[PDB]
RNA sequence: AGCCGCCGAAGGUGGGACAGAUAAUUGGGGUGAAGUCGUAACAAGGUAGCCGUAUCGGAAGGUGCGGCUGGAUCACCUCCU
RNA sequence: GCGUAAAGCGCGCGCAGGCGGUCUUUUAAGUCUGAUGUGAAAGCCCCCGGCUUAACCGGGGAGGGUCAUUGGAAACUGGAAGACUGGAGUGCAGAAGAGGAGAGUGGAAUUCCACGUGUAGCGGUGAAAUGCGUAGAUAUGUGGAGGAACACCAGUGGCGAAGGCGACUCUCUGGUCUGUAACUGACGCUGAGGCGCGAAAGCGUGGGGAGCAAACAGGAUUAGAUACCCUGGUAGUCCACGCCGUAAACGAUGAGUGCUAAGUGUUAGGGGGUUUCCGCCCCUUAGUGCUGCAGCUAACGCAUUAAGCACUCCGCCUGGGGAG
RNA sequence: AUUAGCUAGUUGGUAGGGUAAUGGCCUACCAAGGCAACGAUGCAUAGCCGACCUGAGAGGGUGAUCGGCCACACUGGGACU
RNA sequence: GUCCUAAGGUAGCGAAAUUCCUUGUCGGGUAAGUUCCGACCCGCACGAAAGGCGCAACGAUCUGGGCACUGUCUCAACGAGA
RNA sequence: UUAAGGAACUCGGCAAAAUGACCCCGUAACUUCGGGAGAAGGGGUGCUCUAUUAGGGUGCAAGCCCGAGAGAGCCGCAGUGAAUAGGCCCAGGCGACUGUUUAGCAAAAACACAGGUCUCUGCAAAACCGUAAGGUGACGUAUAGGGGCUGACGCCUGCCCGG
RNA sequence: ACCCAUGUCCAGGAUGAAGGUAAGGUAAUACUUACUGGAGGUCCGAACCCACGCACGUUGAAAAGUGCGGGGAUGAGGUGUG
RNA sequence: GAGGUAUG
């Protein structure tokens, strides 16, 4: 996932102008990466080493997502429809 | 183990086996179903009588009887002492005790209780082998 | 009182399930002073052993594919005291 | 208790649960505490008495509850509301790599086909023989076909959760480490039950099949040889797809965190002193190996890559065999 | 757990009747809940306790005799008094 | 061990649509079973594409047993019509 | 149509009898996971009133058709009241199957079948008919065509090349 | 009998293959449930075709039928004309 | 010192 696209998708959902280490940012970038990898797997189905890192991204995403849900539920019910989860 | 492990499953001790399984089972003809009852002694009917060659190191012939107990279990019983009264269809009383020489025997015949007539000519340990005092 | 109805034990019928006893026969298991055929393992056990798998073979077992050293003697290389 | 004795799932992704960094306030779910009530008599226990003592019997007391209500404390666990950063993660700047999938590509080199030269052996063994060969080999050169694996580099070297991954290029991808203190602010550790991956052998369908090769045939060997040994040789080995899900799947050593002497290689980094860079030196991070102090161990031996000292979590063992 | 789903008056509600008395105790109507990996459902076992035996104690086993409570009087059901 | 062979029948099945002896034997079913089912194996004379062994569904197939039903029968009677 | 019995008949339950329709409950071993299965085994069906019915169809509406449960009752030995309309189960051999066959004695376990295998054939194919021409094959082209054998599917198919 | 071309016939009902859509479910697939759909040498069953069993007929109503039952019945189908 | 390449 390229640096420029990464910068785009962090800066367009950053909670404020300094921030690039929030769960909003991480969950977004992870959704980008896991969707690109879903395509990668649907092409190269038997690259299970890649599928490993896929599932690690998914797990980290779910982890951040549960923390956010516990922290502020409005952020959560916002992000799910802003990103396409659930 | 961890305490959480010990809570998810407590301990479980060992399943004890008895020296004498067949003494620890009763029967009722009605139900035709065995009933666990701790018993010291049982009486039976000698199916067969014979001799055995025992294990290494030993070589002497050992007197046994294949008995059908009161509860229907078929059992091999050692015939201790010098000489005996027993033959086929002879009634016998049976206590527990393991003949270490002999593989398939786990029990003894009480000598002097029933048609097991006492030993001949014995003077010592008479309460064993079932001779009266002279 | 009698009669009618509801609920209603037992009983009958039916098909399933469950547990046990028994059974022609069959399978392997184990035990048993001195029976039989071989010698597979232990040493480099005389083809190094062993794990899985396939196949074959009177029997142990053999051969193949991969794997380990729980591998004996001899060699150069790395490394250490 | 689990390196070697029985005992670490082959490895991971992770729901539930268990466990959880530092500080302030609040409570009182757990904890602790004063009071009241009860926990029968008989029995255990203590103290008296009575039976010729004893056993026995009587009297009195005591004990016993994860007992309940009520009233108090906030140290710890838990719940709640905030705050912080050494954990955890993102960002930023760099570095290595046989990490994986796909497609294509190279030359050695085994075999085969053709053609010259070419004459009687070649092959193999402890000896041989079976076998190939005058219908012309063996070899030697040229050219062509076919597939399989990829010397040197290559190294107790790299990467990967493990299995495992070595010829080259491109595409698509994963993870790791180093430095910063930018950003969030405990977001974490484990992980039953599930889900997937998972050497080699093997199974189904269709190709390919050069070599090697179970089975098998022949020749020797042998007392015999359903084997080692020789000559041949089918399955297979290779590919696509899908099953199988086992292993001496092993570091026979579960994942995580911290702490507790050294010496020395080696890999990937960073920092600083010196010096014309080079080069040497020291400090530090993550790996990987050797030898060793404490300590542990039945010993062998492990020893900052613990088999040490401690905590969390999971799995597993409880004599041999039967019996996986 | 070599037993994971169970329940259908089953769960709650509005009315009604019934018992010495509350209550799906029962009836009618409405909704579709309720319980359960904190082991429900099912199978086998067992009367429960005071207490008894043992043990350094924690605990292990038992529930004869004595006392308390429960259940049952050939098996099943039902009422009358 | 030895003769002969081109080589001597492997698995699986087996008194068989194959078994003479043979109503084989044992078991089950029946009051009683030369038939039937299951096993055994001295396979007279199974046997691997004259295919071997197995098998759901199928069958106016063959075979044995059972429930129900019945004038098939014990043992016949009446009626109608041609 | 038949008392009582109910396969004792008989080569043999031949024939006959019995079952029979719609709805509802429920349904086994085995299984090629489609089936078995209408398994089996059982229950209810009539008429009247609630009823121009709850609800549907049609229609501009009037009107016209279908008719869901339920209660409350009525009558009979009996309510698909007649006729028409499966007997079921267990076990086994054979052939997988549907199909074909001896017009006029044999319907089958025989033939065929899909599938497997061998074999041949380079195209003016092979094979076949015919003296030949000419044709089929085939207006095809070795994933095609002819012949032989086996006969779905599953697990397999062994040794012998002397004749 | 086999075939060629051309026509025509098969009442009514039942089951419910592939596929597709939607909800649930997932990181995404699986996968589940429903609905739709309309497949089959499929089922039941008349016409049509056949001919399994029995009885009768047997100088027949008939030189192969009649009656009662029976199998197939959208297919390897039946039949007509030439 | 370690790692690597016939019977009893
Ligand atoms: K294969
Ligand atoms: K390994
Ligand atoms: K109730
Ligand atoms: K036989
Ligand atoms: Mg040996
Ligand atoms: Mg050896
Ligand atoms: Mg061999
Ligand atoms: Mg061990
Ligand atoms: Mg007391
Ligand atoms: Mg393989
Ligand atoms: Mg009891
Ligand atoms: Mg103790
Ligand atoms: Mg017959
Ligand atoms: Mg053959
Ligand atoms: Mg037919
Ligand atoms: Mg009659
Ligand atoms: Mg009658
Ligand atoms: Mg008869
Ligand atoms: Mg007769
Ligand atoms: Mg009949
Ligand atoms: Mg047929
Ligand atoms: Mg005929
Ligand atoms: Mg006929
Ligand atoms: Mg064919
Ligand atoms: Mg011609
Ligand atoms: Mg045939
Ligand atoms: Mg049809
Ligand atoms: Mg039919
Ligand atoms: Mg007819
Ligand atoms: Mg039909
Ligand atoms: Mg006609
Ligand atoms: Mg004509
Ligand atoms: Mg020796």
């Amino acid at each position: 996932l390229t640096q420029e696209r990464k910068n785009e998708i962090i800066a367009e959902y950053r909670v404020h102008d300094t921030d690039t280490g929030s769960p909003e940012v991480q969950i977004a970038v992870l959704t980008a990466e896991i969707n690109s990898l879903n395509e990668h797997v649907r092409v190269h189905k038997k690259d299970h080493h890649s599928y490993r890192g896929l599932m690690k991204m998914v797990g980290h995403r779910r982890n951040l997502l549960t923390y956010l849900r516990k922290k502020d539920v409005q952020r959560y019910r916002e992000l799910i429809k802003r990103l396409g989860l659930r | 183990p961890t305490i959480n492990q010990l809570v998810r499953k407590p301990r479980q001790s060992k399943i004890k086996k008895s020296t004498s399984p067949a003494l620890n089972k009763g029967l009722n003809s009605f139900k035709r179903e065995l009933t666990d009852v701790n018993s010291p002694q049982k009486r039976g009917v000698c199916t067969r009588v014979g001799t055995m060659t025992p294990k290494k190191p030993n070589s002497a012939l050992r007197k046994y009887a294949r008995v059908r107990l009161s509860n229907g279990i078929e059992v091999t019983a050692y015939i201790p002492g010098i000489g005996h009264n027993l033959q086929e269809h002879s009634v016998v009383l049976i206590r527990g005790g393991r003949v270490k020489d002999l593989p398939g025997v786990r029990y003894h015949i009480v000598r002097g209780a029933l048609d097991t007539a006492g030993v001949e000519n014995r003077g010592q340990s008479r309460s064993k082998y079932g001779t009266k005092k002279p």
